[PDB]
C-alpha cells in the first residue's frame, strides 16, 4: 500500500483537532494535596557508559577512608551460613524458578533439530546452569536418536571443568576406551609430536566418510573452569568438534569467557549461542574456592 | 651557529645500530652476555628474552665508554670536538 | 646485463677498455656515495650492487658514456635513496584496522589528561570537568618505552572514536530505538584474539599464556609508522593528539 | 525554550496541572511529586525530569490505545512539544531516554510496570520466547481471526 | 562419591522399551494440530533432500577453490628460473589463514620432501632442525629401499648416499606467533648450505598480516638477500567474489521462484560479511543453513511449494492465507476500480474453488525478481565481463529502488540501465514466502551482545520473573516475591551507583537499609523446617546476620564472574571493579 497509505496518512495527518482528543473516558481530575507537611524536602552523574566510568574513577581523600572490618560484625560458623543459604535456596523463589523452568522446556525439539546438522551447542547466562543440561540430555537426546537411527541408547561422559585437577590426557583415555579409533604408524609422530593430537587428526580423516549417523555425546559444564580453561584442552575440544558422528553441549558462566577462543576456533567449533538465564544460587559449586 | 650537512633518516640508522651493538659499544640494561656451562648454555636456548620479544627500537641499552673518556681521546680538531662536553 | 644492454641500445662503439672504465667510475660513485652508510665492508656493498645495477644500466647511453656526469645525475636517484624493501598496505576489515588506533593511544596518553578532549556528551547534572595539561612536556613520549593498561580503557576510547554508523532519519520513531553506536559484540572479541597471534597486541610474554585475568596487563610491539599508515588511508586523523605537547 | 532556562523553580501543583493535562491519575502525580521533592537538590533543570517523568508514565499506561492506533505516538509527542514552546524534539527524545535510564530500578516503578504490563511495549509472555531463542515467537505479521470477522461486514454490504 | 564431585568419568543411559512412532523427527504438527502426519514426513524428506543437494555444491565449491589456490601455488612455485643459482624462491601468502595443504610434484632427477613447521615444535634452533632432518631421512630412506646423525651435513651428503639430488620446499606454517631471534639463527644456518652445487630449496611464508608489518621486526640482516626473488600473492576464501557470486546465485537458482529476501537481511548479510575477511563463506552458509532450518520448523506452507501436494490444499491453510494483507490490498483495489462485485464474489472465499485456483495462477509465477537478478549477473559477466563484485549488493540495491544508483558507479551499462531497472514493487502473498529478521532471532543466537544482554537481565529481573499473582499463598514466598527485589538485582544496582573503590562494611550496610525486618522475619518463619534457623531467627540481629549471610554468598558469585579483582591481599576489606554496562 506504499503509493496509497502515505496519501492515507497525509490526509488523514490535517484532520484531527488536536483540541478535543480525550485519552480518557471516565477520569475525575486531580486535586490539590490538602498538607505541606507530607512533602518533606529532604553520586555521580553517569552510571551506565565510558562517562559514567571516568566519573566513579577518581581521587579520594586519605582521612576520608573509613578503615572499617568486617569483624565490626558478627562472624559464625560457615554451617549455619549455607544451612540459610540452603533453605532461602529451597524456600524463596522455588515455585516461579520451576514455572520458568517448564517454560524453557518446548526448545528441545529445536535443539536436537540444531544437533542433527552437527551444530555444537551453547548455553550462556546467569545462575547455575548444571540442572538444565543433566536432565535435556539424558531425557531427550539418546532415547530420541536412538529409534530414530533404525540397537542400544548413544553413550555419554560428563566433564566437570571446574575441576582444578582436570587434564586432557585422561579424557583422550576415555575417548579411546569408548570410540576405539585406530593407533598411528611410526612413520607420522614426528619427533615427539603430541600423541593426542595426531591421533584426532587420523580419526578425523577416517570418519569423513562413514555414515552420518551419531555414536556418542560428550557433555561439559563450566567450560572456563581454573584447570579446564588452558589452551591445550580448549585446543583439543576444539579439533575435536569436527566430528559428525558426536557434538557437545557447553555451558559457560564467566563475562569474559568470549575472548578466550579464537577466529579459527569459532569457525571449527561452531557455536550457535542460545541464551538462558535463571537467577540460581549454584550452591554446590560452592566447593572448590 | 652559521659544505652543507645531512641528517639520515630513521632508516638510515636503522642498519647502522646493529653495526654498532655488533662492535661492542653498547649493551643491553640487564644484560648476561656469554653462559660459563652446558647447562646455563642449554636453559639459554629455552627461556627467551624481553629484548628479544619487545620490538627493535625501545629495548633498554647500556654504554661502554664516557663522554669526558671520548672527549680525552678524540682528536680535538674535528668540527664535532665543540659537541664532546656535556 | 652488460650485453643486453649494449644491443638494446644499438650503438656500435664500445671495447672492454671503456666497459671497465665506465664501471670502474660506477664504483667510485657507488663508494662516494656509500661508504658513510657502511664503511669499509665488502658484503653488503656486493648485495646492493647487485640489486641496483640493473637500474643504471638501463639508463646508460651513448651521450651518457661520452660524458659520465649526466648519467650519474640520471642515476642519482638510488644512490641518494636505496629504498631496498617492498600505494596500499593492507587487505583487513576495519574494526582491525580502527582498534589498532586506539590501543598505540591508550599507552602513550595520560589516562587523566584525555577526558578534556575525548567527550562529547552535553553535562546535564552538576559537575566540573579537569584543567586538562597546564604544563607542556618536552620529552614526546614517542621515544618512550610505552606504558600499561587494562582492557576497558581500550573499549571505552574505541567507543569514543569509533567512525559513526546507523544512520538515523529523525523521524517519529527512527532515533526512538536505534541506538546508534557500536556496542560490545562477539565480532570485535574475535578479531581481537586474533591480532594476539598475529603478534601485533603484545601481552606481558608467558609460557602457558592465560588471555583471562584480572591481574594482565597489555601493550601494544609498533612504532609510530605502522598507526601513522592507516591514518590517512583509512582518512583518520589522530597526529593533532600528539602534535602539540612537544 | 523551557530547558535551556536555568535554576527554575517549581511547586506540587504546577507539576500537578503539567501531569492533568494528559488527565492522568493522582497515584502516579503523587509519585513524581515525591520523585521531586526527594531529588531536586542536584538540578539543573527540573522540565526535563518532569517531563520525562510523564512522558514515560504516558507511554506505559496509554499502551492498549497506541497498538490499536500507531497515530497517537505523533500526536502526544507534538502536544508535549508544543507544552513546552520548542520546535526541535531530539531534546525530547533525550528527556525520556535519559529518565528512563535513572529511573530504572525502583520498586514503585516495578509495581507500574506489572500493573501497566508494557515491559519495552511488549507482552511478558511474548518476550521471554522472543529473546529466548525460540522460533514459535508470535509475531503478528499475520492478523486475528476478529479482525477478518469484523472486516467482512464491510464489503458484505458493498452492493451500495 | 557424590555424582559430580570426579571429573572426565562416564555414565550409562538407560532406555525405555520402545515407541513404535514414525514422529521420531523434531518437526512438530504447526496450526494447533490442523497439519497432517504425512505433510510432517513430506517437510522431513524435502527439507534433508533439499539440504543435501546444496551440501552438493558446498563440496564442491570448497574442493574447486581449494584446488584452484593449489594449482595457482604449484604453478608460481616451479619452474620459476634463477640465474644466480645462489638465492631460493621466496613465496608470500598475504593474509591467508594458514591451515590448507599444498602438493608436491616429482620431476625426476629429483626427490622432494616437504618441510613444516610450527610454533609448538620451534621453541630452539636445533630442535626443529631435528624434526626437519628426520622428516627428511624418514621421507626419502623408504622410496627406495645404516643410520646418519641428524644434521645439515646429511642433506649435502643426500647424493652419496641415495644417489638422487633433492629438492626442498619449506612452509612456515603459524609465521607470525614464533620466537624471531630463532628463526633469524634458523634461517642464518640454513644460508651455509648453498656451496655444493646439486641442491635447491624454496621457503614460503604463510603470512597473516603484512610484509611490511614484520618485514623490520627481523633484523635487515636477513632481509637483505629475501629481496632477491620474491612473490606475492592476494589469498582469502573470498578472492574476488568469483564463488561468492556462484554460491548465492546457486542457491537462488535451486529454490528459485519461491521465496525473495529483504533489504534489511541483504543489508545485515552484507555488514557481516566483511567483519572477518579470512572466513567469509562458512559463516554466511552456516547461517543460511539456520535460516532454512527456522523457516521449515516454523512455516506451515512449506509443504506447498512442491506441486503434488497441491491435492492437499485443506481449509484451514485457506482461511489462514485468506488473511494476507496484500491480497487484501489486492481486493480493495479491485473494489474501487469496479463498482460491480461480481468476479469478486466469484472468487472469493464464498467459494473456495476459485479462491485455490487462484492460489495456483499466482503460485505458478516465477518471482520475477530472482529471474532479474539471475540475468542481471548474466549481463555483467558477458559485458562487463566483471567477477569483482557482490550480487548480494546487487540484491539490496533493487529492493531498496537504488539499483541504477549502485550500477551507476561502474557507469558503463547506462544505455541500458533504464531496461534493466526493476521496478521494484510488493508482490501478493509476500509474507508467507520471503525472509528477513524482523523476529530479531539472528541476532541472538548468532552474533549476541554478550554482556549487554546479560545486564539488561541483571538490571530488569522482570523479563524473566513469572508475573504471576494468585498462586502465593501454596508458595513459601508468595508473600515475599512480590515485595523484595532478589540479591543480584539490588547488589547489581548498589554496585553500578558506587563509586570506583567500594568499601564493604559501610557499602553492606547501605545496601541492607533496603531490607525490611518484619518481613524477611515472617518469610523465615513460614518455614519450619530448620531447627537451627528458627533459633538463629529467634533473636533481632539474625536479620543482620541473614543479610550477611546473603552478602558473603552473592559476592563470593560475583567474584568468579569477573566482575571485581579482589583488592589489598592480606587485608580483605575492600574492592575495585572493572566491568561497566553499556
Amino acid at each position: 500500500l506504499k503509493q496509497i497509505i502515505m496519501n492515507n496518512l497525509k490526509e488523514y495527518k490535517d484532520s484531527t483537532s488536536p483540541g478535543k482528543l480525550t485519552l480518557s473516558r471516565n477520569f475525575t481530575p486531580t486535586p490539590v494535596p490538602k498538607n505541606k507537611k507530607l512533602y518533606q524536602t529532604s553520586a555521580s552523574s553517569f552510571l551506565d557508559t565510558f562517562e559514567g566510568y571516568f566519573d566513579q574513577r577518581k581521587i579520594v581523600r586519605t582521612n576520608a577512608k573509613s578503615r572499617h572490618t568486617m569483624s565490626m560484625a558478627p562472624d559464625v560458623t560457615r554451617e549455619e551460613f549455607s544451612l540459610v543459604s540452603n533453605f532461602f535456596n529451597e524456600n524463596f523463589q522455588k515455585r516461579p524458578r520451576q514455572k520458568l523452568f517448564e517454560i524453557q522446556k518446548k526448545m528441545f525439539p529445536q535443539y536436537w533439530f540444531e544437533l542433527t546438522q552437527g551444530f555444537s551447542l551453547l548455553f550462556y547466562g546467569v545462575g547455575s546452569k548444571r540442572n538444565f543440561l543433566e536432565e535435556f540430555a539424558i531425557d531427550y537426546l539418546s532415547p530420541k536418536i536412538a529409534y530414530s537411527q533404525l540397537v542400544n541408547s548413544i553413550p555419554c561422559l560428563i566433564l566437570n571443568g571446574y575441576n582444578p585437577s582436570c587434564n586432557y590426557r585422561d579424557v583422550f583415555k576415555e575417548i579411546t576406551d569408548l570410540l576405539v579409533p585406530a593407533e598411528l604408524t611410526r612413520s607420522e609422530t614426528k619427533y615427539w609430536g603430541n600423541h593426542v593430537i595426531l591421533q584426532i587428526q587420523k580419526m578425523i580423516d577416517f570418519y569423513k566418510n562413514q555414515p552420518l549417523d551419531i555414536k556418542l555425546i560428550l557433555v561439559v559444564h563450566n567450560l572456563d573452569g581454573p584447570s579446564i580453561r588452558k589452551n591445550t584442552f580448549q585446543t583439543m575440544l576444539s579439533f575435536l568438534s569436527v566430528i559428525r558422528q558426536i557434538a557437545i553441549v557447553a555451558s559457560t558462566d564467566h563475562i569474559y569467557a568470549p575472548l578466550l577462543w579464537d577466529n579459527m576456533k569459532a569457525q571449527n567449533y561452531n557455536f550457535v549461542f542460545h541464551d538462558i538465564s535463571n537467577f540460581e544460587p549454584s550452591t554446590v559449586e560452592s566447593t572448590f574456592q | 651557529r652559521i659544505n652543507t650537512i645531512k641528517l639520515w633518516l630513521k632508516k638510515d640508522v636503522k642498519n647502522v645500530w646493529e653495526n654498532l651493538v655488533q662492535l661492542d659499544f653498547f649493551t643491553e640494561k640487564s644484560a648476561v652476555g656469554l653462559r660459563d656451562n652446558a647447562t646455563a648454555a642449554f636453559y639459554a636456548s629455552n627461556y627467551q628474552f624481553q629484548g628479544t620479544m619487545i620490538p627493535f627500537d625501545l629495548r633498554s641499552y647500556q654504554m661502554q665508554i664516557i663522554l669526558q673518556e671520548l672527549r680525552r681521546i678524540i682528536p680535538k680538531s674535528n668540527m664535532y670536538y665543540s659537541w664532546t662536553q656535556l | 646485463c652488460l650485453r643486453k644492454r649494449i644491443i638494446e641500445e644499438q650503438i656500435t662503439d664500445c671495447t672492454d677498455d671503456q666497459f671497465q672504465n665506465v664501471a670502474a667510475n660506477f664504483i667510485h660513485l657507488i663508494v662516494q656515495a656509500f661508504h658513510s652508510y657502511t664503511g669499509n665492508d665488502i658484503f653488503a656493498l656486493n648485495d646492493l650492487i647487485d640489486f641496483k645495477w640493473p637500474k643504471y644500466v638501463s639508463r646508460i647511453t651513448k651521450e651518457n658514456i661520452f660524458e659520465p656526469l649526466a648519467l650519474y645525475k640520471s642515476a642519482i636517484k638510488l644512490f641518494l635513496s636505496t629504498d631496498d624493501n617492498l600505494s596500499q598496505t593492507y587487505d583487513l576489515s576495519i574494526i582491525s584496522k580502527y582498534l589498532l588506533i586506539a590501543s598505540y593511544i591508550c599507552s602513550y596518553l595520560e589516562p587523566r589528561y584525555d577526558a578534556s578532549i575525548f567527550s562529547r556528551k552535553t553535562r546535564i547534572i552538576q559537575g566540573r570537568a579537569a584543567y586538562g595539561r597546564r604544563k607542556k612536556k618536552e620529552v614526546n613520549p614517542r621515544y618512550l618505552q610505552p606504558s600499561l593498561f587494562a582492557i576497558e580503557r581500550l573499549l571505552a576510547i574505541f567507543q569514543a572514536i569509533f567512525p559513526i554508523q546507523g544512520k538515523a532519519e529523525s523521524g517519529s520513531l527512527s532515533a526512538l530505538r536505534e541506538e546508534s553506536l557500536m556496542k560490545a559484540n562477539i565480532e570485535v572479541f574475535q578479531n581481537l584474539s586474533e591480532l594476539h597471534t598475529l603478534k601485533l597486541i603484545a601481552t606481558t610474554m608467558n609460557k602457558n599464556i592465560d588471555y583471562l585475568s584480572p591481574k594482565v596487563r597489555w601493550k601494544v610491539n609498533v612504532p609510530w609508522e605502522i598507526i601513522k599508515e592507516i591514518s590517512e588511508s583509512v582518512h583518520f586523523n589522530i597526529s593533532d593528539y600528539f602534535s602539540d605537547i612537544h | 525554550s523551557l530547558l535551556v532556562k536555568k535554576y527554575c523553580k517549581m511547586t506540587t501543583e504546577e507539576i500537578i496541572r503539567l501531569c492533568n493535562d494528559f488527565e492522568l491519575p493522582r497515584e502516579v502525580a503523587y509519585k513524581i511529586v515525591d520523585e521531586y521533592n526527594i531529588n531536586a537538590s542536584r538540578l539543573v533543570c527540573p522540565w526535563q525530569l518532569v517531563c520525562g517523568l510523564v512522558l514515560n508514565c504516558t507511554f506505559i499506561v496509554f499502551n492498549e490505545r497506541r497498538r490499536k492506533d500507531p497515530r497517537i505516538d505523533h500526536f502526544i509527542v507534538s502536544k508535549m512539544c508544543s507544552l513546552m514552546l520548542t520546535s526541535k524534539v531530539d531534546d525530547v527524545i533525550e528527556c525520556v531516554k535519559l529518565v528512563k535510564e535513572l529511573i530504572i530500578g525502583e520498586k514503585w516503578f516495578r509495581d507500574l510496570q506489572i500493573r501497566y504490563d508494557d515491559f519495552d511495549g511488549i507482552r511478558y509472555d511474548e518476550i521471554i520466547f522472543r529473546k529466548l531463542g525460540s522460533m514459535l515467537q508470535t509475531t503478528n505479521i499475520l492478523v486475528t481471526d476478529d479482525q477478518y470477522n469484523i472486516w467482512k461486514k464491510r464489503i458484505e454490504m458493498d452492493l451500495a | 562419591f557424590a555424582d559430580a564431585q570426579r571429573s572426565h568419568y562416564t555414565v550409562y543411559p538407560s532406555l525405555p522399551q520402545s515407541n513404535k512412532n514414525d514422529k521420531h523427527i523434531p518437526f512438530v504438527k504447526l496450526l494447533s494440530g490442523k497439519e497432517s502426519e504425512v505433510n510432517v514426513e513430506k517437510r522431513w524428506e524435502l527439507y534433508h533432500q533439499l539440504h543435501s543437494h546444496f551440501h552438493d555444491q558446498v563440496d564442491h565449491i570448497i574442493d574447486n577453490i581449494e584446488a584452484d589456490l593449489k594449482a595457482e601455488i604449484s604453478d608460481l612455485l616451479y619452474s620459476e628460473t634463477t640465474q644466480k643459482r645462489r638465492c631460493f624462491n621466496t613465496i608470500f601468502l598475504l593474509g591467508s589463514d594458514s591451515t590448507t595443504k599444498i602438493e608436491l610434484k616429482d620431476e625426476s632427477s629429483r626427490y622432494n620432501v616437504l618441510i613444516e613447521l610450527t610454533p609448538k615444535e620451534s621453541p630452539n634452533v636445533r630442535m626443529m632442525l631435528r624434526r626437519s632432518m628426520y622428516k627428511l631421512y624418514s621421507a626419502a630412506d623408504a622410496e627406495e629401499h645404516n643410520d646418519v646423525s641428524y644434521d645439515l651435513s646429511l642433506v649435502e651428503n643426500f647424493k652419496r648416499l641415495f644417489g638422487k639430488d633433492l629438492a626442498m620446499v619449506f612452509n612456515f606454517k603459524d609465521v607470525d606467533s614464533i620466537n624471531f631471534n630463532t628463526l633469524d639463527n634458523f634461517i642464518i644456518l640454513l644460508k651455509s648450505a648453498f656451496k655444493y652445487d646439486h641442491v635447491k630449496i624454496s621457503l614460503i611464508f604463510n603470512i597473516n598480516t603484512n610484509l611490511s608489518n614484520i618485514e623490520k621486526n627481523l633484523r635487515q640482516s636477513t632481509i637483505r638477500l629475501l629481496k632477491r626473488n620474491y612473490h606475492k600473492l592476494d589469498v582469502s576464501s573470498n578472492k574476488g567474489f568469483k564463488y561468492g557470486n556462484q554460491i548465492f546465485q546457486s542457491f537462488l537458482d535451486t529454490v528459485d521462484g519461491k521465496l525473495n529476501l529483504s533489504d534489511r537481511f541483504v543489508e545485515f548479510i552484507l555488514s557481516k560479511m566483511a567483519n572477518n575477511t579470512n572466513h567469509n563463506l562458512q559463516l554466511l552458509t552456516k547461517m543460511l543453513d539456520y535460516s532454512l532450518m527456522s523457516y521449515f520448523f516454523q512455516n506451515a506452507f512449506s509443504v506447498f511449494i512442491d506441486p503434488v501436494n497441491v491435492d492437499f490444499l485443506n481449509d484451514d491453510y485457506l482461511k489462514i492465507l485468506s488473511r494476507c494483507p496484500t491480497f487484501m490490498f489486492f481486493v480493495e483495489g479491485l473494489i474501487k476500480q469496479h463498482a460491480p462485485a461480481d468476479e469478486i464474489l466469484s472468487l472469493l472465499t464464498n467459494k473456495n474453488r476459485g479462491l485455490e485456483e487462484f492460489f495456483v495462477e499466482f503460485l505458478v509465477r516465477e518471482n520475477p525478481i530472482n529471474g532479474h537478478a539471475k540475468f542481471v549477473a548474466r549481463f555483467l559477466e558477458e559485458e562487463l565481463n566483471i567477477t569483482n563484485f557482490n550480487l548480494i549488493e546487487l540484491y539490496h540495491n533493487l529492493l531498496i529502488g537504488k539499483l541504477d544508483s549502485y550500477l551507476d558507479r561502474w557507469s558503463a551499462c547506462k544505455e541500458y540501465k533504464d531496461r534493466l531497472h526493476f521496478e521494484p514493487i510488493d508482490t501478493i502473498f509476500q509474507e508467507l514466502f520471503t525472509l528477513d529478521n524482523r523476529s530479531g532471532l539472528l541476532t541472538q543466537s548468532i552474533f549476541p551482545s554478550y554482556k549487554s544482554n546479560i545486564e539488561d537481565n541483571l538490571l530488569s529481573w522482570e523479563q524473566v520473573l513469572p508475573s504471576l499473582d494468585k498462586e502465593n499463598y501454596d508458595t513459601l514466598s508468595g508473600d515475599l516475591d512480590k515485595i523484595m527485589a532478589p540479591v543480584l538485582g539490588q547488589l547489581f544496582k548498589l554496585y553500578r551507583e558506587a563509586n570506583m573503590t567500594i568499601n564493604i562494611y559501610d557499602f553492606y550496610i547501605a545496601f541492607r537499609e533496603t531490607l525490611p525486618k518484619e518481613e524477611i522475619l515472617n518469610f523465615i518463619r513460614k518455614d519450619p523446617s530448620n531447627t537451627k534457623l528458627l533459633e538463629l531467627a529467634e533473636t533481632p540481629d539474625a536479620f543482620d546476620k541473614v543479610a550477611l549471610i546473603l552478602f558473603m554468598q552473592a559476592i563470593f558469585a560475583f567474584e568468579n564472574m569477573g566482575l571485581i579483582k579482589f583488592q589489598s591481599t592480606k587485608s580483605y576489606d575492600l574492592v575495585e571493579k572493572c566491568v561497566w554496562r553499556g
